């Protein structure tokens, strides 16, 4: 029995929307997950944010969505280069679903801070 | 015609098995197991007659009006696939016999008095069409699916929530202490039972004022946005209205109504409140196996569905499949379909009986919750898909390592899941392996499942 | 008063067959087609646990509360006369439970999800004690019979209704129409039909002024106070 | 029975020793110094005529309803222990005769004229029971005991209060800066004085201004939670409405009223106003000694506190044990339990001659003042107890070093006390060790224990 | 001038033998019976401390204002009459100590704590000076004796009533049927039991409805203004605004309130609402005996006189003489001329102590009721004079004949004690001979005479 | 005749309910109120908090209380080991009653900051 170790001094306690509460994904597990987003036919875009900006409605955009983008790698090296403009921001990977007019999916790909 | 005093059969002016649905029509499916020695017809007529214009004997007002018009006709009997003794009436009515924008109408004429009805035995309404033109009169959910993911800002998973245990009995400070627990540990919402609306040991203010606090320390402490169903169902709708608005006042984001048992003229009134304050309104189907339990008498819930969607409701309760026979897995992925899809067509394997139009009007979340924990979150996971709620009350109060633990447990459970279908993993097929490979990180899953046994 | 988790059955807690109710408590009797196999004091438990603050596992917040006063409890089970796939409940729930003057709270926790629970088949609210101390808090009726009689001026006879037919399909006009011959024919009130509210041919605002044109004129004639 | 005018005797209706007392039946016990001549039955079923039903000479419009069932009985007479002047008469209610949820309907039957009846010659209403049914229809205390203590997050203690001295003369800043300095010492709360409502002196809206700012600014420094009793006593309703919703606007936790003075309507309406807005509500009992002091005439201060306790308060003046004789000192620990348990027992020596029970409603903080100082700190420990209010006036004001250091001598003596209370030691037998141990910590406390002497 | 901290005695400070009351001072009598050991100024100078600005211990606050002024004084101490064992002090408070037109803030501070102060054995409030600049700020009676004559069109003459009686337990249709009985007799007004408020078994909106019916009934009969005093003493001021309000809208000319139970400030408020919509305030005095019966303890009915014309009714209980004590006849005819008189100067016979100038504040009926009837008729108009109510509950529903004969039996009474009177005859002195010659022409005057006893 | 010694930018003038104008609890002194916890019957429990946060409502609930714990030595190892894991925290010591749904006892054991 231990405590769960969550505090409002302690950093690490804060979550950033969907598989935060799961470990920090890696090349493989981001591409899986551009992958899922090409299959369902979504619209891939890049958000990022400083850390303590991210719980905002509008995280900064990246250029544009890649609208109509199905190249995986094509994706992954746009994440990548907002990575490398933005070191110390989160960046997010998102799926928009012009049909539904939503985001099918949403997860921070590189956590900054 | 003339006037001819005296009583006369409900056949010959009720039953027009020519009659063709207009696009306007409302369409009712009855199941009906009549009296013995009563036709089919006569008693599909009877149930038209009784539910729309007819009267037990002749009366000259009849002639002042067009009733060829205004009658609900009874069109079509079918054979209902297994059981005998019932029949399948298909019963149109005229969109000009109902109020704009009222379900309490159009429910209170199908429903009002037809159940009672000497000739039949047992009465059931399967379903109801309610056209395009009648949904467009009618408010629907205060904001719906896409809206809801908007304003909290969650998206690509299911949202998890949790009632408060014990249902009743806690102090507003220890419950506000349970509802920050759970919400620090990952869940979305947090819910009020459904017979939490104002008691001696503690009453809404109170209530409402700690789970204030509570929410807004679990965000500043996760960075997530939170909420608590507050119930706002209370005996007079002048007090309903109150304690909404007070909710509004501290800045509640969600509210939440019994709609059968508050009744939907009140849920109507909240719904058009939530939308004219900017209110997520969760529904809880309390009384719904009342009406829908028996298989031979009563409203399906279907139709409790689709007045739900038409009176409006950004959530509703929509019941755990885990457990049910195979026709109630299709019939409650069916309302599950009418609760949130632009278009359900028709699907007799689902009891889909007619194409259903909602047109632009939103879907709502479908919620599952009812003695769910960790292992049934592959199968929620799979069927409900990401428009739904998820709610253990006892699956997150009754970790053993209190609430905080649970709700973390109950979150890495279903992030995993997510991840792990977005892959393409069969999820239900292998639950038991991802949900695994996720406790191997998280302690807090490991003992939430060695808590509760595995589900197959 | 120590927490475990885990599931447990509600028999223990739940089902006190020494209970007394209370003067103050709210009573309910259950018809309980149990589920074969349960036993009929689970059952009964079961639907006590349900309605009043029971959960399917152990929850530690139980332990900052005091459960054995809050909760429902079955205390009675007697068979049904003649049918012997059911049997009758007799729960008891303390005053506190409830809202007072809330007949919304009252009727949700008793009904509210004890119906579809799996532990019974089938299940039939066939009675509720309400303690006077509770029907003092709610309202009841705004009139009465007594007062409703001086109000009418109607005395020693049953008075006579009659409701509008065409349940649908009459103009306000031709409604009020009809009240008036039978308000003036002997009727103490006439009726809307229960799905009568407001409809394109009939708008509620138009039958509402012809149907007190039509009462003001009964009434004139007849001497007698008619409603609709 | 037939209509005959004329006078007769109350005691062949109104006197029926064999009635047994109904559940919901409301009884009241009357101590009566009867007019020489009169026999004890004629007396006490005049009491019971006069207060329910009865009229000095005989009206036919009694055979239009039934006395029998409405009228108030006497039921029971005993001999007063000691005192041979007077006898004690019981009478019962049925619960019909009054307005629900009314303690000014209630008050009105029971004393609005038979103590002015010339039958008797003194008459004092000891008791009253008020039903479990008819407390259900009062609205009590608006927040009580528990939900006040959560509010104000003070927990293991008494609360401490002090009210501003001067009673008048103060200006509103001045007044604000002394509020201030006892809040900084350590004082929960600060009180107006009962006649402080708006002065030409001091208006209402400058004094809670500056209140408020005193609250702000000692709370900050501390980081304890504080109030200050604003009193909205008023001349009229909309005025005593007005400043307590002032009160609200400015974010003060807890108002005051004079329930006795101010009136019992008045009261009523603002406790259900301060359930409505969740605000605070201290009862100050100015005039009460005009109705309870005389032990022969009058109403004891224990059916006050019912009727205060239905009424709506927070905290109830109760009075200081300290100097009273055994009698009174037990009255005073029974109208105490009478304030704030859920059931009080029958006790003789108590002076409470009924079973009161509360239900759920809950109980109201009980309130020592009046002349008391940080010697009176045990006593008052072991007398109150811990959901009680210890309120200093002139205890802080009057500490030689100001409100801050008296704040703090009070607040160290009574955590001192608390402390002590909680190790097992006899705080009320060896309060003067405890007391000067907490001294030799405390500066303030060992000047305010030099400067009032000690009470034995 | 300077700080020092401890108890120091009230004489010193509050006891002024050469101060000299101002024409702004409130001047109070009380009646002190001290406790043993105490000297009179003491006690006197404590009083006047309790009372206006002291505290038990000094206080550093004073010095932050100026105390010899806002100070109260006892200025004079004089012997009681026969008993040795009290004594009377004369205190004078400054103007500026009250808020103006709040008989609630001068109420609380006179009365507020002073009796209980353990110095005095029994304290009895006898009178107090209310000086004309405070009167003009309190609203006084809404209408006064002149204008409630003008809207009613009756002169020369008390006007008459009657309670109706059973006091609970009638359907509100039987109610308006004695009240339209009565009213039709020729009584003026009809009224509301003290307890009648809204009882279950006749709620306020049907007696209401049912009581205008009489009246409009018993106006169209006789041709002559009729009125019911509507009970509006409620639970809250909200509740007693809502009647006060209906009691409006169906055209009651006069309501009545309850303004010691009901409090005085809800009855503050109902006479400013009554002056603010044309309506006549009825007083009743229940409670009062609690206050004024004691002759050592408590609040003599004066004061409360004085209180009630300030707080505003235009009508008010007074008692009846009859039965009374030559000192109690003497006391009375005092408080009557303080209700009615513009300016009623010192008679210590009559127990009034100071002067007390209404100015323009208009006059209250003086009420008469209590066991009287037909032979009481010239007592009654000699003592009570034109401007009076005369109420006969039991004397009019105790007439053998029904409330219309009893009614019409009072009214020939009254006026005939009336002409005789105008015509010179001492009608207290032969009132025998006057209504005998009365009812030489009335049958129902003759029985009612022969119903009840003569009165001596 | 001294100045009081509180202000708002002196931090030692914060108090934390009851038992802060005394002395620091020693050892003894908790041991005597955890027992007096336990002869209440009330439930202990630990709740710690960052010193800024004090005034909130919600404390940091250390684990969960230790219901039906009658074990002083228990609940002084539990106090303990809150303090060893949080040492810059408030650690307050609460006794809950149940049964008037109240906190029977709530006082800091262990001063932060």
């Amino acid at each position: 029995m231990q405590d769960y170790n969550s505090s409002l001094e302690d950093v690490n306690s804060r979550k950033f929307g969907t598989f935060s509460y799961l470990p920090a994904m890696d090349a493989e597990r981001i591409r899986k997950q551009v992958e899922y987003i090409v299959s369902k036919g979504w619209n891939p875009a890049i958000e990022h944010t400083e850390p303590e900006h991210a719980f905002d409605h509008y995280w900064y955009m990246w250029k544009l969505p890649m609208f109509g983008e199905t190249n995986v790698d094509a994706i992954l090296k746009e994440a990548e280069a907002c990575h490398k403009a933005h070191p110390n921001n989160h960046v997010r990977l998102i799926g928009y679903d012009n049909y539904a007019q939503t985001k099918g999916a949403e997860m921070v790909i590189y956590r900054g801070k | 015609k003339t006037y001819s005093a005296g009583v006369k059969e409900y056949r010959e002016t009720y039953w027009m098995p020519n009659y063709t649905p207009k696009d306007t029509d409302i369409l009712a499916c009855f199941k009906i197991t009549p009296q013995p020695g009563v036709p089919r017809e006569e008693a599909a007529a009877a149930v038209a007659a009784e539910s729309s214009t007819g009267t037990w004997t002749t009366v000259w007002t009849d002639l002042l009006t067009d009733l060829d018009y205004y009658k609900g006709r009874a069109y079509a009997i079918e054979d209902v696939p297994g059981d005998d003794t019932c029949f399948y009436a298909f019963i149109a009515y005229p969109i000009d016999l109902f109020e704009e924008g009222s379900v309490v109408n159009v429910f209170t004429s199908l429903v009002g008095n037809v159940f009672g009805f000497k000739a039949v035995r047992a009465l059931r309404l399967e379903d109801v069409r309610f056209p395009i033109a009648y949904v467009m009169t009618c408010n629907g959910p205060p904001h719906g699916i896409q809206v809801e993911r908007d304003i909290l800002n969650k998206y690509g998973r299911p949202l998890l929530g949790c009632t408060i245990k014990p249902k009743l009995g806690l102090s507003a400070k220890n419950y506000g202490r349970a509802v920050y627990e759970c919400l620090r540990g990952g869940l979305d919402f947090t819910k009020d039972d459904e017979n939490v609306n104002s008691q001696p040991f503690m009453r809404w203010r109170q209530r409402f004022d700690f789970v204030m606090e509570a929410i807004d320390k679990a965000e500043r402490e996760t960075g997530e946005r939170k909420g608590h169903y507050l119930n706002v169902t209370a005996p007079t709708p002048e007090e309903m209205y109150k304690r909404a608005e007070y909710a509004k006042e501290i800045g509640a984001p969600i509210i939440m109504h019994d709609y059968i048992t508050g009744g939907f003229c009140a849920n109507t009134g909240l719904a058009q409140w939530c939308r004219n304050n900017g209110v997520l309104l969760h529904i809880h189907r309390a009384m719904h196996a009342v009406l829908d339990r028996n298989p031979h008498h009563g409203i399906h819930f279907r139709v409790l569905t689709k007045i739900l969607r038409l009176s409006g409701g950004d959530h509703l309760h929509t019941g755990t499949v885990v457990g049910k026979l195979e026709g109630d897995r299709q019939a409650t992925l069916g309302w599950i379909d009418l609760l949130r899809e632009s278009y359900v067509k028709e699907d007799r394997s689902r009891g889909i009986f007619f194409d259903q139009d909602w047109g632009a009007m939103p879907g709502a979340f479908a919620v599952a919750s009812g003695g769910i924990h960790v292992w049934h979150m592959p199968a929620l996971v799979t069927i409900f898909g990401d428009d739904s709620v998820l709610q253990f009350g006892g699956g997150t109060l009754g970790h053993p390592w209190g609430n905080a633990a649970g709700a973390c447990a109950n979150r890495v459970a279903l992030e995993a899941c997510i991840e792990a279908r977005n892959q393409g993993i069969p999820i239900e097929k292998e639950g038991k392996e991802v949900l695994t490979k996720a406790a191997a990180h998280s302690p807090e899953l490991k003992i939430a499942m060695e808590t509760w046994k595995e589900i197959k």
